[PDB]
């Protein structure tokens, strides 16, 4: 497994190791979100640890309006939390 | 890029102050830091955790203890925050210690 | 570092591991993005490993229009290529 | 989803036939599998090697050797091609050592 690879294959690994509890197993539901949120990225939300921005988040991570948080749309966050993060570090050097 | 020079000693507890959260309720702080493959790095929450507090405990004054400072924290830090109507901090320190590898 | 943290964090220190050659140390130039394509992900290319679908490859990408991929332009990339191999396993179990 | 059961032996030699190249030009063949976290992934290239090439060659006759399978190449493997015109296949085969962890 190549370097790059390790990187996508953990993120589908992530996933699949939050998203089956209930609902789905290919599928992030709210309770779902909620955990990873408060595992993985804890801090990204602006309410702490609480409901409220989780509620709005799924609502705006939801693009099919399912109300469930599909890997096709889990992926674009993850994405662009990087993609600002990288961002942050090429303006840093100035 | 300008950095704050830091002489620290391998083993040694250092304290560093945070400064950055305003006189409003405390909101979310999105630490960061500048390094190559950048291995201590850990989004932090006023009510959440994770593996990283375990290694550096934030005080509720803004303040970041290392019990011991290795060759891992070793590197320049960037403590940021976010508020909701876009504002952060570009605070960088660079910690140097005498027993580099 | 957190798991969903280091999978993201790994794939910034790939990023900034390959560009930095010619051109930038920020952004990644058509030849380091052949290196990057021989070495992570080689395969992708129908041209085996000539240039042919590499110079394609990089108009892709490039969306500011400056020939010069970018993190922001990059990640796009990564996050699709994982969606599309997700989005397989989930047919796959059918 | 139907996956063929292959008894193996830990540290034993072998070889596995993997078709889906047609009567064409050697095309792009995006190597896949179904595992847990998934540590054997790597994309393969008819003109290019790299972190697996070491572990598991690939006969220019369409196969696969494995010089000693262990417990980490145990699992649901997919040796599947893609064309530029949209075809690939669903391949599954599923490898089982007689010393499991």
């Amino acid at each position: 497994m190549t370097e790059l690879e390790t990187a996508m294959g953990m993120i589908i690994d992530v996933f699949s190791r939050y998203s089956g509890s209930e609902g789905s197993t290919q599928t992030l539901t709210k309770g779902e979100l909620k955990v990873l949120m408060e595992k993985e990225l804890p801090g990204f939300l602006q309410s702490g640890k609480d409901k409220d921005a989780v509620d709005k988040l799924l609502k705006d991570l939801d693009a099919n309006g399912d109300a469930q948080v599909d890997f096709s749309e889990f992926i674009v966050f993850v994405a662009a939390i990087t993609s600002a993060c990288h961002k942050y570090f090429e303006k840093a050097g100035l | 890029a300008m950095a704050q020079n830091i002489t620290a000693r391998i083993g040694e507890p250092l304290v560093l102050k945070c400064k950055g959260a305003p006189k409003k309720p405390p909101q979310r702080l999105e630490w960061k830091l500048n390094t190559g493959r950048t291995e201590a790095w850990k989004v932090l929450s006023p009510q959440g955790g994770g593996p990283w507090d375990s290694v550096a405990r934030v005080l509720p004054n803004g303040s970041l203890f290392l019990p011991a400072v290795g060759i891992q924290d070793e590197g320049i830090f960037r403590c940021q925050a976010m508020n909701r109507n876009g504002k952060e901090t570009k605070s960088n320190y660079r910690v140097r210690v005498y027993q580099i590898p």
